[PDB]
């Protein structure tokens, strides 16, 4: 899960 | 003719006798006679042993346990205190391990976005964060929503709680903010990072607490945790709380683990660095993994460092000189999660596999695999239990019998974002039909 | 080489010094040692256990189980003797057997077992589960  | 051996033997000898009995037998004995009751309630060892046998406390955590029990029960004695604690604990564990026992479920609204990015669970507070740039606080006792904290101009992605209702956050908004649940506002706004705050931790050294934030700017800024409220500090130099930046990584600082004046960071440059926050200098550079690190743990007790990389391996390092100790190979996919239980080192991978290694020698203790081979999204562990979640799966495992206790408790969940548990309360941030929710499970 | 143990009833028991050394008390004594206030029958019983365990190593036992299958008085004195003679293995054996008499038993069951008296007033009783 990576941040935009 | 008979003889009350217990009363007649010397105190010490009778106690050895009781140490050879399972707790149940000890409780019945407590009702055999006034003298038996007196002899048993006179012992602190009796219960200290049990508590440890059942893994409700460890030698290191003992004393603190006592202090907390004394604050809880002033008019009780150490003996009776420990016994109350054990009886209360052994029955919650009984419920957890009972296949025929079903927890009470409470479901609360989550964030505006279906994905939760982070979750803390301390002091009867369940705090959750999301890419909807919001922070939700909940009450774990009355099982309900308390308030929401707004401020970040970007989705929140890292949040750590700090005793007193104070909590720190980090977001794509590139800021590090400190909040006060009590007041329900953002009391500080620390700017500096030239990119998204990806991770953070709080360590304490010489009664001083420090905040350590890793970023996609390749650095780790260090700030001291503070003792009209939205106090913004556009500049680090002028920010009293700023301490400095730890430069060394050539890529995003993906994970961070610390304790005292020692912090360890994992980057995407496939490396890890051990920093001495106090001297604000690089101590060791752990190299060897052939791909990005997604998780590291600083085992202060043993003075070591565990690392989990996308190269599918786990590495144990000796922080007494920085050289590699062992390389664990029990995953065929990216290893992004790690936890250090008093008794286990647990790791989960993108292939749905979960492994438990002895916390000291790393011999294979247990291994689980989610049936639908989906990537392990989250999990939590204690010496007695393991809770893991992945798409369409939420499992509870009894680490003693190694068997799966419950597998359908949160069946209607589509994603288990974050799971955390402590005592008789289990919590999970999940996704159901394109929406997030907070799940609270009761085992008391 | 032999050693001689005298029971509290004046009886002399000859036994191998090496085997006798099971008793740390005898061991530290560093040829005739007294065993004050220990019944002959008890001491004899202790010696038998020491000779039988001449080549055993200690950091439940099937034989000990039978050996201790004696009356409550006896068991009590054997544990005491063991304790006085400082023979840890034997003491533990004796303690394990007594715990085994309690194991899985109820307050009433246990009371009968030792013929103990229930001195809990009706009230104190209820307040105990």
């Amino acid at each position: 899960l990576t941040p935009p | 003719l008979k003889r009350d051996l217990i009363t007649s033997l010397p105190f010490e000898i009778s106690l050895k006798i009781f140490n050879y009995l399972q707790f149940e037998d000890i409780i019945n004995s407590l009702g055999v006679s006034q003298n038996w009751n007196k002899i048993i309630r006179k012992s602190t060892s009796l219960w200290k042993k049990l508590l440890i046998s059942e893994n409700f406390v460890s030698p290191k955590g003992f004393n603190s346990l006592n202090l907390k029990l004394s604050q809880k029960y002033p008019k009780l004695s150490q003996q009776d205190r420990l016994r109350l604690s054990f009886l209360e604990n052994i029955f919650i564990l009984k419920n957890w391990y009972n296949p025929k026992f079903v927890p009470q479920r409470t479901t609360l609204r989550g964030h505006m976005t279906s994905v939760i990015t982070c979750l803390q669970f301390e002091d009867n507070y369940v705090i959750t964060g999301a890419d909807d740039k919001m922070i939700r606080v909940y009450d774990s006792i009355n099982k309900k929503f308390l308030l929401q904290l707004s401020g970040h101009d970007g989705g929140v992605w890292a949040l750590k709680y700090a005793h007193g209702g104070i909590l720190v956050s980090g977001s794509t908004d590139r800021t590090v903010r400190v909040w006060d649940i009590k007041k329900g506002c953002c009391t500080h706004v620390f700017e500096g990072h030239n990119s998204t705050v990806r991770c953070l931790d709080i360590v304490e050294y010489k009664n001083i607490k420090y905040i350590v934030t890793g970023s996609r700017d390749n650095t780790l800024h260090v700030w001291k945790l503070p003792k009209d409220y939205p106090l913004v500090f556009h500049t680090p130099e002028e920010n009293p709380y700023f301490v400095g930046v730890l430069r060394g990584h050539m890529a995003s600082v993906r994970t961070v683990s610390g304790h005292g004046n020692i912090v360890v960071s994992g980057s995407y440059d496939n490396t890890l660095i051990v920093w001495d926050v106090a001297q604000m200098k690089c101590l060791y550079i752990l190299s060897g993994h052939t791909d990005r690190i997604y998780s590291t743990i600083y085992d202060h007790e043993r003075k070591r460092c565990i690392s989990a990389s996308m190269d599918t391996t786990i590495r144990i390092w000796d922080l007494e000189n920085g050289e590699l100790m062992y390389t664990l190979q029990g995953h065929t996919a990216l290893v992004g999660l790690l936890r250090l239980s008093d008794k286990f080192l647990v790791s989960a991978a993108a292939d749905g596999s979960i492994r438990g290694w002895d916390a000291n020698d790393y011999s294979r203790k247990f291994s689980y695999h989610h049936t639908n081979l989906s990537a392990i999204t989250t999990f939590y562990v204690s010496d007695n239990i393991l809770v893991s979640g992945s798409e369409n799966q939420f499992n509870i495992y009894n680490l003693r019998s190694g068997k799966l206790v419950h597998a359908n408790i949160l069946k209607d969940a589509d994603q288990i974002w974050s799971v955390n548990f402590k005592g008789k309360t289990l919590v999970a941030a999940v996704e159901k039909d394109g929406q997030s929710f907070l799940e609270i499970l009761d085992f008391s | 080489s032999n050693v001689v143990l005298v029971s509290g009833e004046g009886e002399r028991f000859t036994v191998d010094k090496k085997i006798a050394e099971r008793s740390l008390l005898l061991k530290n004594y560093l040829i005739v040692m007294p065993v004050p206030n220990v019944r002959s029958s008890v001491l004899q019983k202790v010696i038998e256990w020491a000779e039988h365990h001449r080549d055993s190593n200690f950091p439940v036992d099937s034989w000990d189980r039978e050996f201790l299958k004696v009356d409550q008085e006896m068991l009590y004195e054997i544990i005491l003797a063991a304790n006085y003679l400082n023979i840890k293995p034997l003491l533990d054996a004796g303690c394990k057997v007594v715990a085994e008499m309690i194991r899985g038993r109820s307050p009433e069951e246990i009371r009968r077992t030792f013929n103990i008296v229930n001195d809990f007033t009706p009230e104190e009783e209820a307040a105990i589960r």
